């Protein structure tokens, strides 16, 4: 069961966990985060294949922290809300502008 | 109330291959579910959607399918629904049906349309609102699909039941459909869709009774379009590929009640499941609609009344008996359905079989996962493994294993079948 | 704050009989206080918002997440590790409780750790009293947890008997490692795992059993005069045992002692020895803890969906108020025997393994 | 009486599996069963039930069992008394009485019982009062009130 | 002694349609409810008897009865259809008694009683529509300010039974919806007797045990009463009744009369029925759906030692005086249809 | 007024329990409406200041007292007898009931008596209707209560064994009127005689007892659970029989059955039929009458002897109230016998019984 929007923009809000820096330093052909990397943690999520590596895990990175409690599985969410969350490229700088004011006097 | 009387038209025939070593003596849409004829089945379902008027199209053995309905319940005044039979050529197929349909100018409006039998439970009257409505303001509107949300490995979801939908979450308008085929490994639309809808759902986890809510145009635009042959493969592609011009179609996507329909080998079974599971309530046995004289008993065991149930022998669960059949001693059933009258031997074993109207089995036999079919004779000692299927009139010698799959007739096709005793390593007729 | 609020949480003592239920939930970060560790928060996070949380995990990730509070510990060198550190836990509870209130396996672990705060000398240094700290967890988990957990699991499956048919309810991790364990030496016998609203908590043992191979049936609560007629034994894992004998488990589980007992079917307890406690309730309205009632809005068989009931205004509907109670108390007649790793013991026989242990 | 012996002689000339069990071990038989029936030799004004002597002894057994205590009766069998407890019947022999001594000193064995004359010292009779009776089978119909009983017996009766 | 051994299926569709007409209607519960069932039963056997022509009266109970006992084969459960039939079979014995009697009396053969009986059908009919009208009322003797009450899932029957008290007295009520099957109309119960003003709080059906310990009453409806008392009940009254016994609460039964049956609770397993599992367990979860047992009966048996009182059309009775209410109502001939 | 009172007889549904219970009585003339037969007053003052008031000579003393007055009555010359009678007799009832609430066993009068007024044959006169009714009336007293306490002690003396422990308690004239029969038949017995506060009723039992030469043994209840021992047999006269089976009768009845059963002695109850009805009680305070507070403060082993006590100020001092019912019921399952004049019936066949006499056609 796979939903997918169209009217949806980004909002250069990721957070990730610790162990993927160290696969930025190793996967050098990722110049954007947005562009490159999110799609590549994707594609590893269900691609049986493509599992080049996942040694980048219980490598001691702390997730207890002796005993793995989640290594079988990468995950990734995504979030969305009502209002009030976008970036500015032109456009928006008109935009995001007006909406900057819910001022007073 | 007129309400263009709702017509709705059954498409027997279709799916009469797939059951290939019985339906030459009697056709799919008769030979019996749960003690029950198929067609009754879908019969009722009709009834429960208030339908008025059924056209059942026919071509094999056309007069013992109508000589059945002019002799039942629905040929009274007590029926809902005036039941007329059709002839056409043999293996019909849909669309060709639909194409003689308009050529008799009989379809008054919106009506539904079933290929097969069918066994379900979902009351339509909710779904007619559904369509009847968005088509009042979109004369475009042509067809709404109805399905069962469910498992992607549902064992009641096989590969013709197994497709793949993409709807609009607000209006429901399917605008990309494929089905699942070993091969076929990715999901390929054309974008410009999306610059036509902002939320849509790809889901795998439907099942496509195909039990289509068809307009009124549909008939005369199977004529306007005679390549049309399936009505899956070939009309609804036609829509979505904008090749039928400007027309939409909708899915319905059921969540409670059942719907499934009784077309493979590998679904008699799954659906038998399914209805001695009560989860098709109230079409169960327990509810007799042709005066039969069944009772639940506990973990799935139906009866009939007067049935010889021999002391020391033992019923297991989810089976059930019908009448006017013995059962001998230190005999064991479990997981099968048996038709009336049959006979069963002593010291016997039965497990995941399906048993027809009087049926009779020697002592020491051993069964499994085998269909007999009506009035069929076994000896003592033999044996019979899963897979195995055999047609009327059939009588297997005593000390006879059949193997797998080993699918036999009394008939004179190519089928490996003949009657008399011994009939496997031992050969009549040849 | 606190000073008014006391106030408030007293004036709720009025005609309603669920006034003094405390109802009050932090779900959320928003304004949280700086003294909480993170892995104090991701616990507090879980507590409000996992559902299928038993009584024994919630107690094992308390106190593996006090360990690493303890380790992260600095204590402020101008004094020494003993005093000022209670205080430190004290203020983590805190938030910890406003997230749901405290478990009895909680409670009295929590209770234990602080004696032995309490104890310990002070010639050790402080790296010295945190090694000897988290030695006493980690044995308090494996001698008080794990291992009598081991040991009821296999003094009921003594218990079982060959064409035995046995009903637990609502999902009770060390029955279900019973059952497990009980398929595994090979006792033949079958599963009835009956259920009941809000959040099904059921139908994750009916998938545990059945990925296990174990014949399981599976109904509502409101089925069991229909289906306790097959039912031989029956088994229950309680969140807590009062100190007059009476098992503190969740809601149904009266009804299932209760039928039982009409039934003539045994109602055995599996309950590790440190959900003992010295409390003992009259009813089960004195001390238990309240859920949200919107969860009972949703009509069919889901939780969280698109079944918008047509009670969904109750907050705002006048004298139309929702509640579900998530414990009950169930007097000792019906419970038949306790088997804790003290062996099978009768129920009444509580307070006396209770004040074993306080010897010390 | 006895009877136990000669009741399974006759359920057995007509294929019924039978299992005597002693007076002293119904308790330990009520988790098998699934009903009780027992006959009356006589039915009274409170729905009582004058029977054999142990029908009382299993008729409590039912009721802390959970299990249905039914009992059979023909009409002409109600009887108009009354007693007050399950004791209160006229005695034909004084019975139950104790011997009175004086200082002289004079697995199984079914061989050791009691003699001719301690038995005829021991009861005949018995009676179950009617919270333990879930249903009593007459030919005027299955009666259970236990107030209906009376409305039929004052039926009769006149 | 069914229809079918006297008129054939087929001439009983002519002679009389609807008969045949609600035997497929009553099996595929399109029309369900013991209510919905009672008065089309009657209003059947009013055309019946304005469409049977015959000469003695032995003929009409021999022929009524005939019906009647396929009538009760289509679905039997619903108790509700022969007790409109063993009453009808009285009241046609009843004024035949009495007008061969009164014949007799004018003294020093006329079957043209079809319009009494239709006269004395219909009497019963308007009973029907006066069922709750006359029972809202006893409210006021049992239901006392600031009292405490528990009910389960929907039942109109109970519901007017309190809102006529909530008129003038402020109290408050308990609901433990019918899950799985009482689920809908339970709720929308609740929300109404909010508006009454009763304070009404909804649990879910296993929180019974813990608040019955400070409930005065349980207040229940039920779906008919067999001839020991014993109740035919909605799914899940059980536990309310075996909830009270525990805290000697007492058990209140406010039913109609048509819902009397005089059919002995022989075997339970052929009383219960068992409706769809989907009222359980999603359809979706296929794994489980197969590996398990799953099964949702709507029906349930408590027995008659746990009724302390019952409210019925015709005043307060206890369950040990319900055979007398037969015997006025019905006729032991008529047991067995 | 009485829609004002009657707003205030809603306003007493409170959180007390007995809010709803009726406090106000009349026990003086002040105020009397005209309307009030000489004879009624003299009763309404008996029924308020009287104790031993037992209530079958109530049922007696009103009919007699009705004959009086309708002996008395006068129709108007424009106005048959039948109509215009009860709204005469109406308007005395509201007057005795506001002495004390009408028993169980004056009620069922009141409402036989009204009915016989209605079926009254019109075609008669004045000295024919009332010449009529008074035998009816006598009639009752006869066959319904006089006969039928004669038919009872027969009956309920006949189950009395020789050496039985006999427990009465309260003074029932009916239980009186067995015991003494059982003296005067020969049957050897001794008897025990519960008595409680506030008006030691027992005493008078024990009094009547001891002059007919019977074995007493006196105590109160608080001694139940020490007097059971000995006793083998309860005897019980109520004030009603509820249509449920339970037992309506003063105060520690209930107890005196619940103590009993728990130590396997019969509860027999004496009662007559005219005070079976068809209500029924699931609780003994929903349907009850209450007894001045005052008499329990006077806590001396009397009640008339004026010898204060700590609680003479309960009605000045907040947060306290004394109150004492005069009645509670008692479950069917502790009844055993109920001794109505048609025998040794089961309590609970008492509605049967009731709808008996409603072959009135």
């Amino acid at each position: 069961r796979v939903t997918l929007n169209t009217n949806l923009s980004d909002a250069h809000i990721f957070v990730f966990k610790h162990w993927v820096i160290d696969l930025i330093r190793e996967k050098e052909s990722i110049s954007s985060i947005r562009g490159d990397l999110i799609p590549y943690l994707v594609k590893c999520q269900y691609q049986k294949s493509f599992t080049v590596r996942e040694n980048i895990q219980r490598f001691l990175s702390s997730p207890s922290s002796q005993e793995i409690k989640i290594n079988a599985l990468i995950a990734k969410d995504g979030i969305i809300c009502s209002r009030a969350n976008n970036l500015p490229n032109y456009f928006e700088l008109n935009k995001c502008i007006a909406k900057l004011t819910p001022e007073q006097r | 109330k007129p309400k263009h009387a709702l017509q709705a038209i059954v498409l027997s025939d279709s799916y009469n291959y797939r059951f290939r070593p019985l339906t030459l003596d009697k056709p799919r849409c008769l030979l019996p579910l749960a003690n029950t004829p198929l067609i009754e089945y879908t019969f009722e379902f009709l009834a429960l959607a208030g339908v008025q008027e059924v056209y059942v199209f026919c071509c094999a053995h056309a007069g013992q399918i109508r000589e059945y309905i002019e002799k039942s319940k629905w040929n009274l005044p007590s029926s809902p629904f005036s039941v007329n039979t059709i002839v056409s050529r043999e293996s019909l197929s849909v669309g060709d049906a639909l194409r003689e349909l308009d050529s008799k100018q009989l379809i008054t409006s919106d009506f539904i349309l079933v290929s097969g039998d069918v066994v379900s439970n979902v009351p339509l009257n909710e779904v007619l609102k559904e369509h009847r409505k968005r088509r009042e303001d979109d004369k475009n509107a042509i067809m709404t699909m109805v399905v069962r949300e469910a498992s992607p490995f549902h064992r009641t979801r096989a590969r013709t039941e197994s497709s793949v939908f993409v709807i609009d979450k607000k209006t429901s308008q399917c605008v990309h459909y494929q089905a699942n085929e070993r091969g076929k490994h990715y999901v390929s639309m054309d974008p410009e869709i999306f610059n036509e809808h902002e939320e849509l759902e790809v889901r795998n986890d439907l099942i496509d009774c195909q039990i289509d809510i068809c307009s009124n145009d549909v008939p005369a635009l199977f004529t306007e379009n005679f390549d049309y042959q399936d009505i899956r493969k070939d009309f609804v592609y036609g829509v979505l590929t904008s090749d039928l011009l400007g027309k939409k179609i909708h899915c319905h996507v059921a969540k409670e009640n059942y719907a499934a329909r009784v077309r493979s080998l590998q679904t008699y079974d799954a659906i038998s499941k399914d209805v001695l599971s009560r989860w098709v309530y109230p079409f169960v046995p327990d509810s007799n609609l042709l005066n039969q004289t069944f009772s639940y008993q506990r973990h799935q065991i139906y009866k009939e009344e007067d049935v010889v149930l021999a002391r020391s022998c033992i019923i297991k669960a989810r089976t059930l008996i019908g009448a006017y059949t013995k059962v001998g001693d230190a005999s064991v059933v479990a997981n099968t359905i048996i038709g009336r009258n049959c006979t069963i031997g002593s010291n016997c074993s039965i497990d995941s079989a399906f048993l027809w109207e009087d049926v009779v089995i020697g002592d020491n036999c051993r069964i499994g996962k085998a269909i007999l079919a009506n009035s069929v004779k076994i000896g003592n000692n033999c044996s019979i493994e899963d897979g195995a299927i055999v047609a009327a009139g059939v009588v297997i010698g005593d000390n006879t294993i059949i193997e797998k799959n080993k699918r036999l007739t009394t008939f004179e096709s190519h089928s490996q079948g003949t009657l008399n005793d011994p009939s496997l390593v031992g050969i009549g007729g040849r | 704050d606190a000073n008014l609020q006391e106030k408030k949480i007293f004036e709720e003592k009025q005609v309603s009989i669920f006034s003094h239920l405390d109802w009050r939930r932090r779900r959320t970060t928003e304004n949280i206080p700086k003294d909480i560790h993170p892995a104090v928060i991701r616990l507090g996070l879980k507590l409000a918002n996992y559902k299928i949380f038993g009584s024994n995990q919630r107690c094992i990730d308390l106190l593996k997440t006090f360990k690493i509070v303890i380790q992260d510990y600095q204590t402020p060198y101008g004094t020494t590790l003993s005093r000022h550190l209670t205080t430190h836990i004290n203020s983590q509870i805190a938030y910890l409780v406003s997230t749901r209130p405290l478990s009895i396996s909680m409670g009295n672990a929590i209770r234990f750790l602080k004696l032995e705060i309490s104890v310990l000398d002070i010639d050790l240094t402080d790296d010295e009293g945190k090694e000897l700290l988290l030695e006493k967890i980690d044995s308090y988990i494996r001698d008080r947890i794990i291992i009598a957990g081991q040991v009821i699991v296999q003094a009921a499956t003594e218990k079982i008997q060959d064409g035995d048919v046995i009903l637990t309810y609502l999902h009770s991790s060390t029955v279900n490692d019973v059952l497990i364990h009980a398929k595994n030496v090979g006792k033949k016998f079958r599963v009835v795992v009956v259920d009941s609203r809000p959040e099904f908590e059921g139908r994750v043992c009916l998938k545990l059993l059945t990925e296990h191979g174990i014949e399981c049936t599976y109904v509502m609560i409101s089925a069991l005069s229909y289906i306790m007629q097959e039912v031989t034994k029956i088994f229950l894992g309680g969140h807590a045992m009062l100190s007059n004998g009476a098992l503190y488990s969740r809601a149904g589980t009266s009804l299932i002692s209760l039928l039982g007992h009409e039934s003539n079917v045994p109602v055995i307890a599996c309950c590790e020895s440190y959900k003992f406690t010295e409390r003992i309730q009259l009813d089960s309205l004195v001390y238990n803890e309240l859920a949200p009632g919107d969860q009972l809005v949703n009509m069919g068989v889901d939780d969280f969906e698109e079944k918008p009931g047509v009670l969904a205004n109750w907050k705002s509907v006048k004298n139309l108020k929702l509640l579900s109670l998530k414990y009950d108390v169930t007097p000792p007649r019906l419970i038949t025997v306790c088997v804790c790793e003290m062996g099978l013991l009768p129920s009444t026989s509580v307070p006396a393994i209770i004040n074993e242990f306080k010897q010390v | 009486s006895g009877s136990g012996c000669l009741m399974t002689r006759t359920l057995k000339n007509a294929c019924i599996p039978t299992c005597m069990v002693l007076d002293s071990a119904v308790s330990f038989t009520m988790n098998r069963v699934d009903l009780v029936l027992v006959g009356a030799e006589g039915v009274v004004e409170n729905g009582g039930l004058i029977n054999q002597i142990g029908t009382f002894q299993l008729a409590v057994f039912a009721k802390h069992a959970h299990k249905p205590f039914y009992a059979v009766a023909e009409s002409h069998k109600f009887v108009r008394m009354f007693p007050l407890s399950q004791y209160d019947i006229p005695f034909s022999r004084p019975i139950l009485e104790f011997d009175d001594p004086s200082p002289e000193t004079v697995a199984i064995h079914n061989e050791l019982i009691m003699n001719e004359e301690q038995i005829r010292n021991n009861p005949t009779l018995d009676v179950t009062p009617p919270e333990f009776v879930s249903g009593l089978i007459t030919d005027l119909g299955i009666i259970d009130s236990k107030s209906g009983v009376s409305e039929e017996l004052i039926k009769l009766y006149l | 002694g069914p229809i079918s051994e006297f008129m054939s299926t087929i001439n009983v569709e002519h002679t009389y349609p609807a008969v045949s007409s609600l035997i497929a209607d009553l099996k595929s519960r399109k029309v369900q409810g013991p209510f919905a069932v009672a008065v089309e039963t009657a209003l059947v056997m009013r055309q019946v008897i304005s469409q049977t022509r015959w000469s003695t009266v032995d003929q009409l109970i021999d022929t009524v009865r005939a019906v009647g006992s396929t009538l009760v084969k289509a679905q039997p459960t619903e108790f509700s259809c022969g007790n409109i039939i063993r009453r009808i079979l009285r009241l046609i014995r009843e004024e035949y008694q009495e007008l061969l009697k009164t014949a007799d009396e004018n003294e020093k053969g006329g079957m043209d009683m079809r319009a009494v009986i239709i006269s004395g059908i219909q009497d019963v009919i308007d009973e029907l529509d006066k069922i709750n009208t006359d029972i809202e009322v006893q409210s006021m003797d049992h239901l006392h300010s600031n009292e405490i009450i528990l009910t389960q899932g929907c039942s109109k029957t109970v519901e007017a039974f309190l809102r006529f008290a909530a008129k003038k007295r402020k109290f408050s009520v308990i609901v433990a919806e019918g899950f799985p099957n009482n689920q809908k109309g339970s709720h929308a119960m609740a929300k109404r007797l909010a508006q009454a003003g009763i304070d009404t709080t909804v649990i879910s059906d296993a929180t019974i045990f813990a608040i019955m310990s400070r409930v005065n009453k349980v207040i229940l409806g039920t779906h008919a009463i067999l001839g020991n008392g014993g109740l035919v009940t909605y799914s899940g009254a059980q536990l309310v009744a075996q909830a009270a016994r525990h805290h000697a609460t007492p058990v209140v039964v406010c039913s109609g009369i048509y819902k009397l049956s005089p059919v002995y609770p022989y075997d339970l397993e052929s009383i219960i029925q068992l409706s769809s599992p989907d009222k359980i367990m999603s359809f979706n979860e296929g794994d489980l759906i197969s590996r398990a047992e799953i099964l949702n009966p709507y029906y349930d048996y408590i027995p008659p030692d746990l009724v302390d009182l019952f409210i019925t059309n015709l005043g307060g009775y206890p369950p040990s005086y319900l055979y007398r209410i037969m015997n006025d109502t019905y006729d032991a001939s008529d047991t067995i249809l």
